[PDB]
RNA sequence: CCGA
């Protein structure tokens, strides 16, 4: 409930419902990190997992 | 609101919450055998009322305290046995209206602690240059420490308070967590599984074998019991509820409150923080910031001190089951008051925090119950005081006054907390402010009392910014403080804003007008002297004022505050009586010259006439320092800022005896002599009129019973108690045997040992009080009767007294003149006090002469201003326009155009009283409030020709009460070194102090006129010796006289 | 026995310590009977002693005081510097 | 003319200046910044001698 | 004294040479041999938790409102999901009653 | 605790 703000806004969501057959080993849900502004990504740095 | 209200809000906290949180964690007692069950009953805890009220507990030297009872339940596990029964448990002191305490006749106040707040705390220690290397430290309410580390290779390393360091991994183990969860709940895994290789990994029996052999036949039982000991069991760990609360806020958890132990999950979150302060992330604390720092008043230290007493008294009564092997008792039978009554008589009588109350005058009184401070039990040593810990920190802005502190060693230890601040329920402090919206200040509805949460999210300025009314912030830069630092910015930005621009200072600071033009040393001395002045017998209010005179009178209590709308009835001087309308007659009693604990007045004049409307909130009745209901400490006199003939040459002052005829700075105070008729083993001491070799007109005071009556007059060696004592040794030497062969003489059995007036200490007797046992009364043990005297005396001013003003400018005075000598006025009327202005500059204290041009306009206006601090936001030069402006404008009268010049402004021509002639330059005049210290000569004069003197080393003794001698020190000794004077050096030591047969020869010498013989070796000398002799070092003195050595006899 | 023999510096004998208790026990039963005003000629009647001598058991039973303990709360003063050399 | 900078009790120098007298009154900024230098001149006094 | 400007963004080293040391404990310092300057190209820098992985990639424009980082929430044996009165993620848990 |  308490975000940070340079972090960013996430979703609270989940791809399965109650009594839903979901295979193992798969993903269980996920959740985005909102981007404020919009533009081009520079950054990735190399060898980082 | 209130400004006793921390004292007021905690004893109400811990009459209502407080105990009963002791009585609940108390009960419920068993045996070792389990078959007795002993339960406290708490939240009916019963108590009695007083066994005599505030005056007479105070001239009976007794507490003013209530029984308390606390009704118990005996249930029996062989049968349904149900005793219950009311129990005594202990005598609790009460708290007065006052907001004070009587504990043996005295009045005091527990002084408000600051301590470090239980939590969590991260610090960056550094080697030489090395490693930028992080530690933790958790800290309880109550409990071991937990302490993190890590080093230049980065093992976490854990310990307890005093043992060595251990690994997180074998902590954590030995609580019993799962290796999954526990890298499972880390953010970064690979930090620390780097220290799980070098440190091991143990399982969890493992784990509990080796915490016993670094803590303390190694076992795990004996480990885990021992843990579960430590951090995880009640009663012997307390995190507090302060604890859960801000460890749940630095960690991010949102576990509940009610849990006051630690968790395994609280040490994985704090190994969490502690690795991600590795990876730059989180934020360090400070020791010394307000967040971190709470306030422990009288509720808190009275919880802890019946905390440690019922421990006691458990294990009291757990002995007492387990011993007794016959059943069927009675509840009142297994508890014993005695471990909880020590326990409460020692927090109230042998404390640090528990101080002799400051009762001088009504500001002393209140600015004693607001004090902060930063040692005692729990807290600080004097001695590990360093100079941080002295400094001010930005989260004081606000809070405590950066000003009123000590001048002594514990300076910057003991603070005062500052006028609109407020301690919340957890012990932190909080200051109001106004919202800021758009750039306009709100002050719509209440202030928002931010409790230092304003350095690192709000941008919060002062309260003296310029602002147009009902409108927005004018300007383009506002000063805000933000992130500890000082800024400006724009007015849009501005979140909050102050309520007063008196809140960074405390009450006596805020007395202070004109404080902006003073410096702060000058203010830190006028606050100190504002809190020494005595009242006077006919107070004034001043010229000049601030505004928080009527709150502080209010405030203190020395003020009969109305309750109730009404019609007074009746009014003498020591009664009122008002009938309510909106058990129809409530009578306010006044109090008449009584005694403080600095031998001062505490009286009371009514100022309400009979038949007339009153206001709740109406004073009727006005104190000693105290007059219209405002604080009135002294009087305003005519001043001049010039020099006499050297009368006020180094802060000395001159005045005139107007202030000795008008009974201007006339003062009472009430010494208090108390006499015991005792018993001794030869016979007991009886308190009688026929007392040996006393006279004829030595017994015209005293009555049938050998005390003096009330309403005589006393005088320094008058008799006030004759009392005798049966000396039976009877050892005569052979004179006394020839003078009583010769003369008749028949020796008598007792010997004199009356109560005498001291030197000096003349007055009247108006309170002969006599306590008897068989009167009703009980007594000291060993003591037959007690005798307590009031004598109360009218002290005028005095050359030697000392005289101070609300800016630090203190001062003795040295000449009482007569008026046809002091300098006088273009109207004629002299001057009441000169004063030298070269005090002025160089002390840097203007703030003075502004006080004193003001108050002179209002002299001859009639109208008596009030002016807040810090009043240059309403303009530039805004107190210099406003003093001038108002100088014409009296001026300005029909008969009084002498009063300003336009050429001079401040000054005007004044004239000598001994010549006729004016000065050559205009002086500067004024109406200045002075004030009339505790300090004055009577106090301070001593001189002693010969007295008693100290028990091994037979030197003379110190102190103005048992007739000691003055300290020779070192450097005195030092000083008539670099002179010669080998013979004033050598009589000071020898024949002066500690040499017996020197004494009885210098004084038989001087007496008969004769030379004073060569001196001996003095006593202490020899005490040396024998000591070092009992330590066990063969030391002696030789003497070499024709080829031979001999060992001296020093004790002859 | 050794707390009764040591542990006093003017010690007091065996039996001056059970006539301590048993005044102990006395006292605290007979006011659990008169539950006020505590009357010391009673507690003499109930141990069928003489009052003075009551007080002289009494005054024997308090503890010294050392000379060096400080008298404020602070190391400036100590209680010999008030004890006059007779 | 102007009190110009404080100094704290350790010796360290303070970032503002103080751009008024005692004739013209200080604010209760630069009387906090003076309040520095006055604990300074206290501590220092009480504790060096 | 530590340089701390507030501005965030991809640091650009400019005339500037790093020294390496080793020291006594195994310290990793950097050293300028020469003095240099140090720019910051400016940008809005999200900080995302270490278990978290990024989607775009080095070089791609963001649309308005479009995702950024989806991580793998990934727990094992575990086929029909039940949920009652909470949030509460949990497993099959085939509880009985008798 | 305060005063110099
Ligand atoms: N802890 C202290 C405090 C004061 N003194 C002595 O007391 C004197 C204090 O002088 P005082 O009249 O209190 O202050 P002034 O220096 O005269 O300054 P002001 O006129 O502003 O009061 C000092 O010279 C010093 O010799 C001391 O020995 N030890």
């Amino acid at each position: 409930q308490e975000s940070d703000p340079l972090g960013g806004a996430s979703k609270t969501r989940l791809l399965v419902q109650d009594g839903d057959q979901i295979p193992p080993g798969a993903v269980v849900a996920r959740t985005e990190i909102q981007c404020k502004e919009a533009g081009t990504v520079r950054g990735i740095k190399e060898g980082q997992e | 609101p209130d400004l006793i209200e921390i004292q007021h809000a905690s004893f109400h906290w811990f009459l209502e919450e407080g105990l009963i949180e002791e009585l609940n964690s108390f009960s419920p007692i068993s045996d070792y055998t389990g078959k007795l069950e002993l339960h406290f009953l708490g939240k009916d805890y019963k108590l009695k009322q007083p066994k005599y009220d505030v005056d007479e507990s105070k001239r009976r030297d007794a507490s003013y305290s209530v029984q308390m009872y606390v009704p118990t339940r005996l249930i029996n596990k062989e049968t349904g046995e149900i005793k219950e029964q009311e129990v005594f448990i202990g005598d609790l002191p009460l708290m007065t209206e006052r907001g004070t305490f009587i504990i043996n006749g005295a009045e005091r106040v527990i002084v408000n602690q600051i301590v470090r707040s239980p939590g969590v705390y991260y610090k960056k220690e550094l080697d030489k240059n090395g490693r930028r290397t992080y530690s933790a430290s958790l800290i309880p309410n109550r409990g071991a420490w937990l302490k993190f580390e890590t080093d230049k290779n980065g093992l976490v390393y854990v310990r307890i308070d005093k043992t060595r360091k251990l690994s997180a991994q074998v902590l954590l183990k030995a609580i019993g967590l799962s290796d999954n969860e526990i890298l499972d709940s880390l953010s970064h895994p690979e930090f620390y599984q780097k220290t799980l290789d070098k440190e091991g990994n143990p399982t969890e029996e493992e784990a509990l074998v080796e915490l016993y052999k670094k803590l303390r036949p190694p076992t795990v039982s004996g480990g885990q019991q021992l843990l579960e000991s430590r951090f995880f069991d009640p009663k012997r760990y307390d995190l507090g509820r302060v604890g859960r609360y801000k460890l749940n806020k630095k960690l991010r958890l949102n576990e509940a409150d009610t849990t006051r132990v630690l968790t395994p999950q609280d040490i994985l979150a704090a190994i969490n923080y502690l690795i991600n302060l590795e990876f730059d992330v989180g934020t360090t604390d400070d020791i010394d910031h307000l967040g971190n720092r709470r306030v422990r008043s009288v509720g808190e230290l009275l919880q802890n001190q019946i905390r440690v007493g019922l421990n006691r008294l458990e294990r009291i009564i757990r002995e007492r089951m387990t011993v007794s092997e016959s059943d069927a008792l009675t509840p009142a039978s297994l508890v014993n008051p005695k471990p909880l009554v020590a326990a409460i008589k020692e927090f109230f009588g042998s404390s640090q925090l528990s101080q002799f109350m400051d009762q001088t005058n009504p500001l002393a009184e209140l600015t004693h119950k607001r004090r902060i401070s930063a040692l005692g039990p729990g807290g600080l040593t004097r001695e590990r005081a360093g100079f941080a810990v002295r400094d001010i920190h930005p989260s004081h802005h606000g809070r405590i006054c950066p000003v009123e502190t000590p001048e002594g060693p514990n300076a910057g230890l003991i603070g005062s907390l500052a006028t609109c601040a407020r301690v919340n329920d957890y012990g932190f402090i909080e200051t109001p402010y106004f919202r800021v919206e758009s750039g306009r200040v709100r002050k719509d509805l209440d202030p928002v009392y931010l409790t230092a949460d304003e350095e690192d999210d709000m941008r919060v300025a002062p309260g003296d910014i310029p602002t147009d009314e009902e409108g927005n912030i004018i300007g383009e830069s506002v000063p805000i403080r933000y992130r500890q630092e000082f800024s400006t910015t724009s007015p849009e930005q501005v979140d909050y804003v102050a309520v007063s621009p008196v809140q960074i200072i405390s009450v006596a600071t805020s007395m202070i007008p004109f404080l902006e033009h003073d410096d702060a040393n000058r203010a830190l001395m006028g606050s100190n002297m504002q809190r020494q002045a005595v009242p006077l017998l006919r107070p004034e209010r001043p010229l000049v004022g601030t505004g928080l005179e009527a709150q502080a009178a209010r405030d203190s209590g020395m003020v009969i505050v109305s309750r109730t709308h009404g019609i007074v009835t009746y009014v003498d001087a020591t009664e009122i009586r008002v009938q309510p309308h909106s058990g129809e007659e409530i009578v306010y009693p006044i109090q008449k010259y009584q005694r403080s604990n600095q031998d001062t007045c505490l009286n009371q004049r009514p100022l309400v006439y009979a038949g007339e409307d009153v206001v709740p909130g109406q004073v009727l009745a006005d104190g000693s320092a105290t007059e219209g209901g405002e604080l009135a400490l002294g009087q305003n006199i005519l001043v001049a800022y010039m020099p006499w003939e050297g009368y006020n040459y180094e802060d000395a002052i001159l005045i005139s005896e107007r202030l000795v005829y008008d009974d201007v700075y006339t003062s009472i105070h009430i010494e208090k002599f108390e006499i015991e008729a005792r018993q001794t083993k030869l016979g007991p001491e009886e308190i009688t009129r026929e007392i040996p070799n006393v006279g004829e007109d030595a017994l015209r005071n005293l009555d049938e019973h050998g005390i003096i009556r009330i309403g005589a007059w006393v005088e320094s060696g008058d008799i006030l108690v004759g009392k005798v004592t049966p000396k039976g040794e009877a050892d005569q030497p052979p004179e006394e045997k020839l003078l009583r062969a010769i003369f008749g003489e028949k020796a008598r059995d007792v010997r004199d040992n009356s109560l005498r007036v001291p030197n000096g200490e003349k007055g009247r007797v108006v309170d002969v009080r006599v306590f008897t046992r068989e009167k009703g009364d009980e007594l000291p043990p060993g003591a037959n009767m007690v005798v307590r005297i009031y004598v109360a005396q009218k002290r005028k001013i005095q050359v030697g007294d000392k005289m101070a003003g609300r800016h630090g400018n203190k001062g003795i005075i040295s000449r009482i003149l007569p008026i046809e000598d002091m300098p006088y006025l273009p109207d004629g009327r002299p001057i009441d006090i000169a004063l030298n202005p070269l005090g002025v500059p160089s002390r840097m204290n203007v703030g003075q002469v502004f006080e004193c041009l003001l108050g002179w306009a209002g002299e001859n206006l009639g109208v008596r201003f009030k002016i807040t601090p810090f009043d240059e936001m309403y303009g530039e030069e805004a107190s210099r326009d406003t003093v001038h402006g108002l100088l014409e404008e009296a001026s300005q009268r029909p008969n009084k155009d002498w009063v300003f010049n336009e050429n001079h402004p401040g000054k005007i021509q004044v004239f000598d009283g001994r010549t006729g002639e004016p000065f050559d330059r205009p002086i500067t005049v004024g109406q200045a409030y002075m004030l009339k210290l505790v300090h004055l000569v009577d106090d301070k004069i001593h001189a002693r020709s010969t007295g008693p003197y100290s028990l091994v080393t037979q030197q003379p003794l110190g102190g103005k009460a048992q007739q000691g001698g003055q300290r020779f020190g070192e450097m005195e000794v030092w000083a008539l070194e670099a002179y010669g004077a080998a013979y004033i050096l050598q009589e000071l030591l020898t024949v002066k102090s500690d040499d017996m047969q020197g004494r009885n020869e210098a004084l038989n010498a001087i007496v008969k006129g004769k030379s004073i013989p060569r001196p001996g070796t003095p006593e202490s000398f020899k005490v040396l010796m024998r000591e070092l002799q009992s330590l066990g070092l063969d030391i002696a003195a030789h003497k070499v006289q024709l080829s031979e050595d001999g060992e001296s006899a020093d004790a002859e | 026995r050794a707390i009764a023999d040591q542990s006093r510096t003017i010690r007091l004998p065996v039996h001056l310590y059970e006539t301590i208790s048993r005044i102990k026990k006395t006292t605290k039963l007979l006011s659990q009977e008169m539950r006020r005003k505590p009357t010391e000629e009673e507690i003499a009647e109930k141990m069928e002693m003489t009052i003075e001598k009551l007080r002289f058991i009494a005054k024997s039973a308090q503890l010294p005081i050392s000379l060096e303990t400080p008298i404020g709360k602070e190391e400036d003063s100590r209680l010999g510097d008030f004890i006059e050399a007779d | 003319g102007m009190r110009g900078l404080m100094a704290d009790p350790q010796g360290e120098i303070i970032d503002l200046p103080i751009k008024t007298n005692f004739r013209e009154g200080l604010t209760v900024t630069e009387y906090v910044i003076s309040s520095y230098g006055a604990r300074k001149g206290l501590v220092d006094t009480a504790l060096r001698t | 004294k530590d340089v701390a400007g507030d501005l965030a963004g991809e640091v650009l080293f400019d005339r500037l040479v790093p020294e390496e040391k080793t020291d006594r404990q195994g310290n990793t310092t950097r050293i300028a041999q020469r003095g240099g300057l140090v720019w910051i190209l400016s940008g809005e820098v999200y900080n995302l938790p270490p278990g978290a992985e990024p989607v775009v990639k080095n070089d791609e424009q963001v649309e308005v409102g479009s995702i950024m980082a989806e991580t793998k929430l990934v727990t094992n044996d575990g086929g029909v999901v039940r949920l009652v009165s909470n949030r509460e993620i949990e497993i099959i848990t085939a509880s009985v009653l008798l």
